[PDB]
RNA sequence: GGUAAAAAUGGCAA
RNA sequence: AAACUUGAGUGCAGAAGAGGAAAGUGGAAUUCCAUGUGUAGCGGUGAAAUGCGCAGAGAUAUGGAGGAACACCAGUGGCGAAGGCGACUUUCUGGUCUGUAACUGACGCUGAUGUGCGAAAGCGUGGGGAUCAAACAGGAUUAGAUACCCUGGUAGUCCACGCCGUAAACGAUGAGUGCUAAGUGUUAGGGGGCCCCUUAGUGCUGCAGCUAACGCAUUAAGCACUCCGCCUGGGGAGUA
């Protein structure tokens, strides 16, 4: 059955920019919603909308592509995982990319980027990075 | 081509209706294939069973 | 049904028995029994004529109803019970009137099942018919050969023959030897097949068990003397010697055929075993 | 059964009787039980000739 | 089970009317069922596809069982000797 | 549950056993629990092939509704016995 | 439908 | 600790099926046996011969006995965890799919050790024995022929109950879940106007992506997360 609902929202959006599709559609969670405006926040997305259901919800996210096609997402990695979670302490807080990428980081004070987490000095699991 | 029972809107065979199983069968007594007929998947098995039961019962011929 | 001993002594290894879980009643109708003393193969004029019997356990005779004549009364199987005098187990049965009569209990035979005799009987284990009456391909036991006179034939524990077919005032029967024949239609036979089929299966252990059913030691012809047995001398063990095997009265015992010649039954056979 | 035709050759008759006996079938049978076809191998054999037809 | 006996063993545990999914009513039921099913295999014992039905029966038993007495140990209490099972 | 019988009786039936025979069996039809919902005689018919050397059959039809098989238990037991029937055969539908 | 039947062998290197 | 219904089950209304077990009933054919007709071969092969036949074979007609398997239907058709399951009838019994949304309320997934099932051959006890057929025996072929081919033929092939526990037991592809172009056929449904939509299977073709390549491609070998099993040069050796 389902293990990891973050892990299938980075996949969703991983299978939808390689066919370069305009939005995705998934279920919703709390989290979810916080890493999509991280996304949004940090340029990798263009959109993130919230339907009610009656059930979970549904986030809808709208991907950006740039002139000539090119995908602002290249790529989406689970760091922490089900199987094997991941913590950092604010002095290790890993760079992705050379600061060219992010990593999303749940904190005790809220779901945050990298470079937020090296600001307040708080660290925390590793979720995933995005580049 | 058609299925006769489809068709006709005959949804039970009786194997007990000799005249209505004789036009599904060859001149040999075979069972004529679906193709050849035209009948529908789920009436083959229906009007087959049937034959058998008639053959049985001595209204049909084996041979 | 057969119960395997576990080897407790060299005795009892590879011994089994008969559970006996189909006798009912432990203990016969007194009415019905008949004293039955030994003859240990003895004759009239008191020498021995067949060799291998003596001794044994004392057993009481148990009148049986062989010939099924009581027609028209339903009877009751009240017992399923040990009888010494033979392999197959018998049923004590209370017809209506009140008469008792012990039969050969056929293999599925229960207490409370009813049993009938007659040319209107129908054709269920236990019944006993003319074999006119008995349809083609029915296993029957207890056949009558001549009529009126009682079952001679398929009696031992599993015995049966199967009806082949009717030929006038004759019955082709199948016997369990293999042998085809014709048998008088009025003969009677009974409806199923004798009981106790794990008899054969018994594995008797030990020599004390036989000498317990009245089996004396049989001694080979080629461990004798000559003027004993023609298979009798030679220095050392010796092989028969002899064209054929020979009998202990000077006969070859080995596939020859004994059957007499010129016999009424031979127009009857169709097929042999 | 073919039966001779009034005023129709036994030659024309033989040419009916071939036909019905193609359509019988009974010749395609005979070939085919000449000799034991494991269970697996007779599976296939109706598989692609299907797929042929 | 007859749709009937079913029924029958659905009012006789529903913890309220219109309560069809209950693990004491799915218990109950999947109790009959078990018994019909051995009773089967006691005249056909080398019936093991009909077995292998039984198999997975018992096991749903089982883990609506567990989950019942993690959630209401009383309620499970009750369901055990009524139902006969332990 | 309703079964529906079929059996042939032989050609060379005399009438008046023919019809004891019918009773006979229709009877067992309806004897433990059961109700014979209808009996139909098709009558004299040729069979496509034949069957103890007989090229035709006096064909009955009985309809039978039961909460057991108990009675189409005892006809194709004593339908097997008799020689008066010659082909049966039970459906439940 | 076919189908003719038989039909062995040959150092490692370069 | 308290909620929720989407997962997973239950109810309700439908659907198809060689799923399984046990009885019973058929028809075709093979073999054998019995008679009638009849005559000098039949059978077999590359060619032969062994064999069978003249003590009447083979063939043809009719009758009987017995065992085993179910033509046609029949289809990348159906069903099953796999092995498997094909005449028909009845009885008992398992699973699955569709719709609905009564109910329960995460009750789920995987699964070491366990525990069962498991083609064929084989083994034990009892029964059976048509056909076919290891071994074995003739004939032939050949340099030889412990083979291939021919005529026979035992175990076995069949039934019951135990045992064995293995197969290229294969899709050489562990299970669960979600996501990711299309086109076309087919099986069992559902819905709306022959057409369209939809659910679960089963095929073919084909993007993206993947791959050493071959290829795979919503029935992934793509993109992901969970859990289990397994691999680390060849031989020795699946041996001691
Ligand atoms: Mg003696
Ligand atoms: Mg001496
Ligand atoms: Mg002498
Ligand atoms: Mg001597
Ligand atoms: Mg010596
Ligand atoms: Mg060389
Ligand atoms: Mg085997
Ligand atoms: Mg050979
Ligand atoms: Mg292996
Ligand atoms: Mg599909």
């Amino acid at each position: 059955t389902m293990t990891d609902p973050i892990a299938d929202m980075l996949t969703r959006v991983r299978n939808a920019n390689m066919v370069r599709h305009e939005k995705l559609e998934l279920p919703a969670s709390n989290i979810k919603k916080e890493i999509a405006e991280i996304l949004k926040s940090e340029g990798f997305i263009k959109n993130v909308e919230y339907v009610e259901d009656d059930k979970q919800g549904v986030l809808r996210l709208f991907l950006k592509y740039g002139q000539n096609d090119e995908r602002v997402i290249t790529g989406l990695k689970r760091i922490s995982k089900p199987g094997l979670r991941v913590y950092a302490k604010a002095s290790e807080m890993p760079k992705v990319l050379n600061g060219l990428g992010i990593a999303l980081v749940s904190t005790s004070e809220g779901v945050i980027t990298d470079k937020e987490a090296r600001k307040r000095n708080v660290g925390g699991e590793i979720i995933a990075y995005v580049w | 081509k058609v299925c006769y029972f489809t068709a006709n809107g005959i949804t039970h065979i009786d194997y007990k209706d000799t005249e209505l199983l004789k036009r599904f069968i060859s001149e040999r007594g075979k069972i004529l294939p679906r193709r050849v007929t035209g009948t529908s998947a789920k009436y083959q098995r229906m009007l087959t069973t049937a034959i058998k039961r008639s053959r049985h019962m001595a209204l049909l011929p084996y041979v | 049904a057969i119960k395997k001993y576990k080897p407790i002594t060299n005795g009892r290894r590879n011994m089994t028995s008969l559970d006996f879980a189909e006798i009912t009643k432990t203990t016969p109708e007194k009415s019905l029994l008949k004293p039955l003393p030994k003859k240990a193969g003895r004759n009239n004029q008191g020498k021995l004529t067949v060799r291998h019997h003596g001794g044994g356990h004392k057993r009481q005779y148990r009148v049986i109803d062989f010939k099924r004549n009581k027609d028209g009364i339903n009877a009751k199987v009240d017992s399923i019970q040990y009888d010494p005098n033979r392999s197959a187990n018998i049923a004590l049965v209370v017809y209506a009137d009140g008469e008792k009569r012990y039969i050969i209990a056929p293999k599925g035979l229960e207490v409370g099942q009813i049993v009938e005799s007659g040319a209107e009987a129908d054709i269920k284990v236990g019944n006993a018919l003319p074999l006119q009456n008995i349809p083609v391909g029915t296993v029957v036991h207890n056949i009558e050969l001549k009529p009126g006179k009682g079952g001679q034939i398929a009696r031992s524990a599993g015995a049966s023959a199967q009806v082949l077919g009717k030929e006038g005032k004759y019955v082709l029967i199948r016997l369990r030897s293999g042998e085809v024949r014709m048998i008088l239609s009025t003969c009677r036979a009974t409806i199923g097949q004798v009981g106790n089929l794990q008899h054969e299966l018994v594995n008797v252990g030990k020599a004390g068990r036989s000498r317990w059913k009245g089996i004396r030691p049989t001694v080979r012809g080629s461990v004798m003397n000559p003027n004993d047995h023609p298979h009798g001398g030679g220095e050392g063990r010796a092989p028969i010697g002899r064209p054929s095997p020979m009998s202990p009265w000077g006969k070859p015992t080995l596939g020859k055929k004994t059957r007499r010649g010129k016999k009424s039954s031979d127009k009857l056979i169709v097929r042999g075993r | 059964k073919t039966v001779v035709r009034k005023n129709e050759s036994l030659e024309d008759a033989l040419r009916r009787f071939k036909r019905s006996v193609s359509k019988s079938g009974t010749i395609q049978e005979v070939r085919k039980r000449e000799f034991y076809e494991k269970p697996s191998v007779k599976r296939k054999k109706k598989s692609e000739a299907a797929r042929k037809r | 089970i007859s749709q009937e006996r079913k029924n029958e063993i659905i009012k006789e545990y529903r913890v309220h009317e219109t309560d069809t999914g209950s693990p004491e009513v799915q218990i109950a039921v999947l109790t009959a069922e078990i018994n019909a099913v051995n009773e089967h295999l006691r005249t056909h014992k080398k019936d093991h596809h009909s077995r292998r039905g039984l198999l997975k029966m018992v096991g749903r038993r089982r883990h609506l069982l567990n989950y019942l007495r993690s959630k209401d140990i009383q309620r499970y209490r009750e369901l055990i000797k009524s139902l006969g099972i332990r | 549950r309703t079964y529906e019988v079929m059996y042939i009786v032989r050609p060379n039936i005399e009438e008046d056993a023919k019809k004891a025979l019918v009773e006979r069996f229709n009877g067992i039809l309806a004897t433990e629990g059961a109700e014979v919902l209808e009996a139909k005689d098709w009558g004299k018919r040729r069979l496509a092939y034949e069957i103890n050397d007989f090229k035709d059959g006096f064909y009955n039809i009985v309809r039978v509704k039961s909460d057991n098989n108990k009675a189409t238990d005892e006809f194709q037991r004593l339908a097997k016995i008799s020689d008066d029937i010659i082909r049966y055969m039970v459906i439940r539908e």
